[PDB]
């Protein structure tokens, strides 16, 4: 694992390097370790593939060393270095595909393929190079027990959820009382609404609350809070609870009043904010806590009195919303977002070689159903797999 | 080029020249180590007569245009844990060989003439197969023969 | 072309590692490099600008080659280094602007401009480097016929479109069918509307569908698909399609039943998600087909059932949308992004000074008008303009 | 200050470079590094923490070099080394955190704590290393008087604002005029609204205006501008302006005629656009000016003309809108964006260790507060603490 | 794939040259071309077949030198080397159909089979021969990106379409307009009618337009036009749009009148011709645009003026045609035409050996769906195997 | 006219037969020719163009010759030899375009631009290649 990602780094830097007409001390220390992969590597031989509709190929490895003599590169050395690295590089390609093809259940951190198994001997512990990407570094800490960290760009924590709760109803679906829902993506909108607009509720005043549990704890996010739910703003009917039957919902919106956001780890209160919009921070947390309450408006002009009678038919309905939105932040477990695309690599081999369903992740690597039961079982395989994803990016795009 | 030297293990049908050939990637000299080892006579028939020819490229002297460059482009090989007193006096002694490439071109130009000409006048076939005792070469007289 | 990134990578290098106190060590290998950059390129003369409003000067090298004798670098070191690496930045700047300002219509990948063509000798071989960059590495794949690709966070791949289809219409405009599109920069939202509610439809159920066609094929997108356009979704009042009267349009929203996405190449079903929102992933297409319906509800509340009657005057309308979002994708010919700036360095040169518009180029560097019709021809200037743009913010920001 | 940057680079490398197999000369020359800081930084202690629940802790160096004679590395040389990276890499978290919480009036510029004013001597300047990362790229450059740059994606450059004005009013509250808008994070959206619908006005047209200042100068913006803003599209109960009473707006939407954004420097319009939506760009400016108006439309079917009359009672209220977004432009001073979380490292060191209130920064770092007035002296400090927060990212996540 | 054109030059060449009692020194440099070959050849053993019902066969080289001594070639030496050459051209016939009925979607443009692959190392580079034929230039000259150019006779450029199109039309079909054509393989006949014979248009001028856009870009084409649809002027009945009813059209034809032939590329207009037949040329095109009209005859015999009444009922419509044919035309992207039968060649192993549809190519090699959805995926695909196509055809007619 | 066929027949065949890895017989030909071409054709100055829009060039030679020394080419004896035919096949266009685009009513089969009159001497004769087409 540490020697495929060492393979790739000086086929990488092979054919950026290794460009005809530079000066030799420029390449002089890159020679050294191709010509230390080759020496290595020669008699050897290997077979991916195999399951699936992804083929089986067999690889032999039986090259010469290169030049050390010359004092700018020519045409005659590119030309012969190249027809070397275009066999290696479609060697790492096929490693790569076993290995993100591949699961289990036991120990997913191990090796899988049968390449990847071969290579973890220490014979080839020499072709070990630097270890400077992002996920070889978090895969090293990682393996000693040290503190590793994943930054995101909008993180994909919450799974897909659009619901609602009516906390006062009855069948003719008049008058009534709760919250609705979106959460998706790293995105949360919350409205709270109330048909009587508090004209008996106790000082006129109807409280909300909306708890929000995480899968795995976040640290150090940026977070924006604006005072309004723009989804749940327009008339609209919805279906009932068991599908029997459908009601009516018709909102006007009020200012919500007495916003409290708080972050808690443990039960523990960390941050809290209260009143304050625009860009928040928060530490550290695991829960996000959300309250805020409806409150009837003392005085009314001739235009806004009649909307809101004493009787019962309410045609203009009480609405009272929040929305909130995680714009970075850094994780420990691996997860997927916005900016890169190591999630859609490894969907797209799977989909391609028509592979079947294993034991382990969703039917075709649903992401909703990843993590909404994020087991300990799928975190180990989902970073051997998103590893082995960025090793094969650097290489072939 | 400074590689380690390799033990032969004295078994396989494989000569040193020819093992020495898809280790080094190296045009100018690869050019040479293929040629030295696919070098042999072609068996075929004039008049009734078996008899053993060579290449177009030894019956004119266009290959010592290549034992040139090859052994030219190792006279800078900077020879790496060399002494350079003994590696000076080995990349002077084949620039005694690289700068006479005129004479040498010549000189297996009239060899394989000699060679072509009296053949002519053989009449068993010239049948190859390894003889029980051996006449025997000294490499003194070759280069007393190439200087 | 390569040997003009080869100039800049090794001045940014150069005010790097070049700094005071540092060891001889650090740098014992870039100012080899630097010396014989200097040694190709003193005696030679060059000129540049002349186009618009950008002046013309003349450039002329005589330098002296640096000392490689110190331990530690001090500040006669330094400084008489920075007096040098000033000129050779201000003529890099001068050729960059020279070429992102000029195009071609028979060959644009071919230097344009009269020092790029100068610099493109044998003579100025020496000078390469190595080509590490994201750009000029598929300068350099894409020039020996192997595949590329460009990795894209929101890429503008949709042209702006707001428009509508009516598919029943009379000149009253009160009973009306049809979608409602906008598709702009990488956000698709679409909804479908029918003022009687499927009250005479078979089965009352209104079939759908909107095609998009894509300009270039797109890989391993990652795509956020919502039940809602909110776009669509507010009282307004349009005008007819030939801007001769206008007509009103109220709606109500209910859900969309049956969502089917598919995901074409070359009319071939790559893909397809039917009724599963979130995120969603597409490893090759190049044509998105939306298809959802509208089903009239069977069972209403007291409610509800005053809003669709079965005569003719239809107060509110209904209304079922999607809503479509790429967030990253990877496409193998340039566009342009939410992230990086190139667009924006090219479009700066040629506003500040007033350049004329030629051949290829749309006038004021319309994106709309150029992703519209892509043609080959402007393919080839795209990618020689930005690759020219990203080797002068290396640079100059 | 340029010496912390050099310790964070070589211990960063001595971690990814020295690893278990690998060929001597590829970490031939980092060495020659490491061995030389422990030269340097041997015989002298130094003593961080004290302010707030920062812990006060005492530094002592006495460690012997590396070994410099192996063809492979093996697992003695490995953990040997690891046992002294440790040390330094525990020491250079507690300088970061002691330099991120601490501020001054009168330079702000200068080093703050007891180490990093330690640090600044000529005796500690042979441990520099090359300055290659971005913000102490700009910390050289910006110190010589020369232009700098840094690059951002959706950057916060508005502070919260959501308001309104009355360009018409009476106490009833029925008959109105003005704008509305909300400025959040990199977002403008400006609504303006006409009770009576221009049934009065010269030629049935009215004319809306909105500008809006910034604090800092953005360079080669790219800019989304949508003609509609969603925000302000749903019935809503709005208090007055001393929060005596409330008065409602009931809104339907027509399309903004004669649209025309201006992006001004020093009252100077350097771009101007008039009815082009989608993508633009904007290469220098400090000031928008956003321009609009409503028309009334001259032809109307009869479900428009009721909306409309010409007598008191208006229950349908006009409403004309614009969105704009910045998605990534280049300025010359620090700011916040949606990208890299280095406003909140230095706000979670705050708020973990109790820290009180200073003379120069918000109480609890609020960023609205903060980029309100953005006072020379506190963006001399702001500059100070993300490139401290910077140079700490790349040891501790 | 060049050192595959070079085993078939120089086999095409030994069975010409290598003759009964022809000369030495005709053949001096044949030989040792020939000689060459089979150095390099021995001791290595190659694969071919596998897929669909192509069978599996395993190759074995071990061959002795030619003589050099001969003065005139006697059947000795004829008869010995006809038994090698009888071998190597049954090896290169499973190579090239091992090669022509494979395909790949990533990157068509590399070798799929195992012993191409294996070809292509540089221990085979030494085989390497003149490259003089047509598709082996071409295959050089595009993969260093320069300009090619397929020069064909009549090439299939239009897929096979047969339509119609009504401007003004009822349920009875008895007073119609519009236009018809028939694009098949490289030749257009549009034709257009008007039952009226334009009595009632506006200076009794009926106005023509038929609009054909190409799939690639031609260059130097020579061009037939000739006034007459010959295919759309006898009685026939045509079914509806949908198939419903079927309609009657009784043509009596005109001259066209005004007739303009443009030839477009990117929307400019290159070439034009006006009312001017027999042979054209167009330099460079990829838009064909027609345009023609009827004109109403102001003076009539007898027997011409009862064909035209100016009431109801109309027995003899009028039309009005064209005829377009590209004779020879050349190109840069590989097509079909009438003089090669490349195409008749890959299909006809396709179908021998019973070969499963793969991703890439239609059902069954159909031109018409090939040609119809031409991407750029199919196209390095198409080049591929018309190439491999054309270095059997030397060997095996 | 002549030695305009005779250029254009061996840079034709310079792409063709210069290939990397060949064997240097079988090219040993024409890299005779393709010396004695640029033996000739050195020291001479030409101009082309002028007519219409098609624009003035002025045309230089001052190569040198390749080597005939290895046995089998290598890349770097096509690149240094890809640079030469480059320059050759630029000229010959721009000879053929200018005569393409003149006429004379006298005698129409002599030539007509100012750069094939001058090929027309005796000095130039000894480029004369194959004439097969
Ligand atoms: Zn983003």
């Amino acid at each position: 694992m540490d020697v495929l990602y060492s393979l790739s780094k000086t086929l990488k830097d092979a054919r950026d390097k290794i460009v005809e007409g530079t000066l030799y001390s420029n390449v002089s220390d890159l020679i050294q370790q191709f010509n230390q992969m080759i020496i290595t590597m020669n008699g050897n031989e290997f077979q991916t593939g195999g399951i699936g509709n992804l083929p089986i190929r067999n690889w032999n490895f039986n090259f010469g060393l290169l030049g050390t003599t010359l004092l700018n590169l020519d045409a005659n050395y590119v030309e012969t270095a190249r027809n070397t690295i275009d066999y290696f590089v479609d060697f790492v390609d096929n490693v790569c595909m076993d290995e993100m093809v591949r699961e289990s259940q036991r120990n997913g951190i191990a090796p899988q393929s049968d390449s990847l198994r071969k290579l973890s001997a220490i014979k080839f512990k020499r072709i070990n190079f630097d270890n400077s990407s992002e996920y070889i570094e978090n895969w090293n800490l990682q393996n000693r027990r040290q503190r590793t960290g994943f930054t995101f760009h909008k993180p994909n924590i919450f799974p897909y959820s659009a619901s609602f709760t009516l906390n006062r109803s009855q069948p003719a679906h008049d008058n009534l009382m709760g919250t609705m829902w979106l959460n998706a993506g790293s995105e949360i909108q919350v409205a709270g609404f109330d048909y009587s607009c508090a004209i008996n509720a106790p000082a006129n005043i109807q409280q909300f609350e909306h708890i929000v549990p995480l899968r795995r704890v976040l640290t150090t996010a940026t977070i924006t809070l604006l005072p309004d739910a723009e989804r749940f703003s327009f008339p609209r009917v919805i279906n009932s609870a068991d599908g029997a039957t459908t009601w009516f919902f018709n909102p006007v919106i009020l200012r919500p009043n007495n916003v409290e956001v708080e972050f808690l780890l443990n039960g523990q209160i960390i941050n809290t904010y209260q009143a304050r919009f625009g860009t928040i921070v928060a530490r550290n947390f695991d829960t996000i806590r959300l309250s805020f309450q409806l409150m009837r408006p003392p005085n009314m002009t001739p235009a806004v009195a009649v909307l809101f009678p004493n009787a019962q038919p309410f045609e203009h309905h009480a609405t009272v919303g929040l929305t909130l939105r995680i714009e970075s932040a850094v994780c420990e477990s691996v997860l997927a977002d916005a900016s890169e695309t190591l999630l859609a690599n490894v969907t797209s081999v799977r989909q391609e070689y028509a592979i079947p369903v294993g034991p382990v992740f969703p039917p075709g690597m649903n992401w909703t159903d990843l993590i909404t039961n994020y087991s300990p079982s799928r975190e180990d395989n989902l970073q051997r797999v998103f590893t082995v994803a960025s090793i094969r990016s650097m290489l072939i795009k | 080029f400074g590689m380690q030297r390799m033990h032969y293990r004295n078994g396989d049908p494989q000569t040193p020249f020819q093992i020495a050939e898809q280790q080094i990637q190296n045009f100018q000299v690869a050019n040479w180590l293929h040629f030295v080892n696919y070098n042999q006579f072609r068996q075929v028939v004039i008049d009734g007569v078996l008899n053993q020819v060579l290449n177009d490229n030894i019956r004119n002297g266009h290959v010592v245009n290549q034992l040139m460059e090859a052994l030219m482009q190792l006279s800078r090989q900077q020879f790496p844990t060399m002494p350079v007193d003994y590696k000076r006096s080995i990349q002077r002694g084949i620039l005694l060989l690289s700068n006479r490439l005129g004479q040498l071109v010549d000189l297996t130009r009239l060899l394989s003439y000699n060679y072509e000409t009296l053949m002519a006048c053989i009449t068993m076939n010239m049948q190859h197969v390894q003889t029980l005792t051996t006449e025997k070469l000294q490499l003194t007289s070759v280069t007393s023969l190439c200087m």
